[PDB]
């Protein structure tokens, strides 16, 4: 059976290797912007996607578009927000039924950018990416992992929501640009299964079997997956500190 | 627009599409279908036409798709066949490439929806390459399509069977007037299906066809073998949920290359 | 206006911006026309590596 071989999962790990940003575009490509400025704009887009109740994939997909454009073209400090508003404009078209309007995104910039400037930046961003907009999202791997876990649907919704929160926090952090979406999704799942330390996990599939299963389908050592889970839970501690 | 063509040391085709533009940049359908076409070339499948580049040019916008071109389609290949017809092993080789490329599209949630020998394209080296996807002849449409019912990827497997029988015949299997006549032209062979195998919310009730019985399969394709006849039935099954899949057809013993 | 409505990195020189995006929408479009011997807005063949036909 295909459930024993999983030809779908292998095709997903092959597609993840094309829409991949660079690790060192801050040192090699960008002159004006610094990793502190990427966290700033990323924090803004996350608040926009949360206020507009966007689909769960929109903000991480936009960050994928942003890191990929910054790996190709030097962007001025004053135009980083325009690039960020444009990445949400394209991602919303790829993942939402009624996407965000160009006029609403300009409002979210305090009317710093103009609608046609966003439409012209759309043509630039899509052409620079050579229309490679159907990137693999961590949500893709999360839904595939949950389909292999023998858990109750009520337990799966909490895991899915907690991991989606972890995925969003990873997109705002620079330390996770080098991680492929499969690694981000796998670490988000095992971190979510531990239940935010509010409860001793009672899962039908043990965490030991879960981590070792996830490590052998995404092709990594279990200790590498544990270090990714630790970096995610460290991100959760630092995120909560900002209050 | 107008189609162009070039050679180096291979061949390249052209395609220009003007999209509305104005309201909110590029249309939703434009960015999604072109990106999905871009997603398939990451795998580089030998049985699917290779999209080479995508160029948008701006009021007005016109994005031009640059595809890989071949001259010969399947019908030209079939008309150019030897007078006795194609050898069995040659047909099994084309059927393998056909199902390989079709399973590649189905794995990426792409239904061809319109498979005919004018769409299947064959290179000069014998490589089958599917085309015209993700962008009247009723003879290859599945019964769930002719009934205007809920249709999915098994609609391509019905078209595969019609072309499977056509390579041994060089004459189409079912040729009908309208959708009502084509469905009547489908029940010559598989008989009239029972009650609950018929869906509802259809266009034609079951009582629109006389009670018929399934005829033997080698009455329409005798030059095939018996094992190939049971594979044709699994492709030409009325119920789309019993219809054989593209991947399952590749595991059939008839299309297993010997040695 | 909501809390998320904020300018991040100062003002924007709008005249220089549309000037910069017209030079680069032209740059990629000219490099694509120089890659295929085909100006796409003019929709006419040019001369070079490919011998352009019409069926």
């Amino acid at each position: 059976a295909n459930l024993l071989n999983d030809r779908v999962l292998r095709a997903m790990l092959k597609a993840e290797e094309t829409c991949a940003p660079s690790v060192s575009y801050f040192k090699c490509v960008q002159k004006e912007v610094l990793p502190s400025m990427r966290k700033i704009v990323a924090t803004w887009m996350l608040e926009v996607c949360e206020e507009q109740k966007c689909e769960e994939e929109v903000f991480p997909l936009a960050m994928n578009y942003l890191d990929r454009f910054l790996s190709l073209e030097p962007v001025k400090k004053s135009r980083l927000q325009l690039l960020g508003a444009t990445c949400m404009f394209v991602a919303s078209k790829m993942k939402e039924t009624i996407p965000l309007t160009a006029e609403k995104l300009c409002i979210y910039t305090d009317n710093s950018i103009r609608p046609e400037e966003l439409l012209q930046m759309e043509l630039l961003l899509v052409n620079k990416l050579k229309w490679n907009l159907a990137a693999m999202t961590p949500h893709d791997f999360i839904e595939h992992f949950l389909s292999k876990m023998p858990e109750a649907e009520e337990n799966k919704q909490i895991i899915r929501k907690h991991a989606q929160t972890f995925v969003a926090l990873c997109a705002t952090d620079v330390k996770f640009i080098s991680n492929p979406p499969s690694m981000v999704a796998a670490g988000s799942v095992v971190a979510a299964v531990q239940g935010l330390n509010l409860r001793s996990p009672n899962n039908f599939l043990s965490y030991y079997r879960l981590t070792r299963f996830l490590s052998r389908v995404i092709k990594c050592d279990p200790d590498c997956l544990r270090a990714c889970q630790e970096q995610i839970e460290a991100l959760l501690e630092s995120s909560l500190r900002q209050a | 627009g107008t189609v162009y063509k070039a050679r180096d040391g291979h061949f390249v085709a052209l395609k220009s599409v003007r999209v509305p533009n104005g309201e909110e940049g590029l249309p939703i359908s434009t960015v999604r279908e072109v990106a999905l076409l871009r997603r398939l070339e990451a795998f580089e499948h030998p049985n699917v036409v290779r999209l080479m580049d995508v160029c948008a040019t701006s009021r007005e916008i016109k994005v031009t798709l640059v595809f890989e071109h071949v001259d010969q389609d399947l019908r030209t290949y079939l008309d150019k066949a030897p007078p006795p017809g194609l050898p069995a092993e040659t047909i099994k080789d084309l059927m393998r490439q056909f199902l390989r490329g079709l399973d590649f599209l189905h794995a990426n949630c792409i239904v061809h929806r319109d498979l005919k020998p004018e769409n299947i394209l064959v290179t000069s080296g014998g490589t089958v390459k599917l085309a015209d996807f993700g962008l009247v002849t009723l003879w290859y449409r599945a019964p769930e399509v002719l009934l205007q019912s809920t249709y999915a990827t098994p609609v391509d497997m019905w078209s595969v069977g019609c072309i499977f029988a056509e390579m041994f015949r060089r004459k189409p299997l079912f040729c009908g007037n309208s959708e009502a006549d084509q469905l009547g032209k489908i029940f010559d062979l598989i008989g009239l299906p029972p009650e609950d195998d018929w869906p509802r919310d259809v266009s034609l009730p079951r009582g629109a066809f006389p009670p018929r019985g399934p005829r033997p399969v080698q009455s329409v394709v005798p030059e095939m073998e018996e094992s190939g006849a049971q594979l044709l039935l699994e492709m030409l099954t009325f119920n789309p949920h019993k219809r054989i899949s593209a991947f399952r057809a590749l595991q059939h013993s008839y299309l297993h290359k010997d040695e | 206006k909501p809390s998320a409505c904020r300018n991040l990195f100062g003002p924007v020189d709008h005249e220089e911006l549309t000037r910069d995006l017209e030079k680069h929408c032209r740059d990629m479009e000219e490099a694509s026309q120089r890659k295929w011997n085909f100006d796409f807005q003019n929709h006419k063949p040019l001369e070079g590596k490919e011998e352009w036909q019409e069926v």
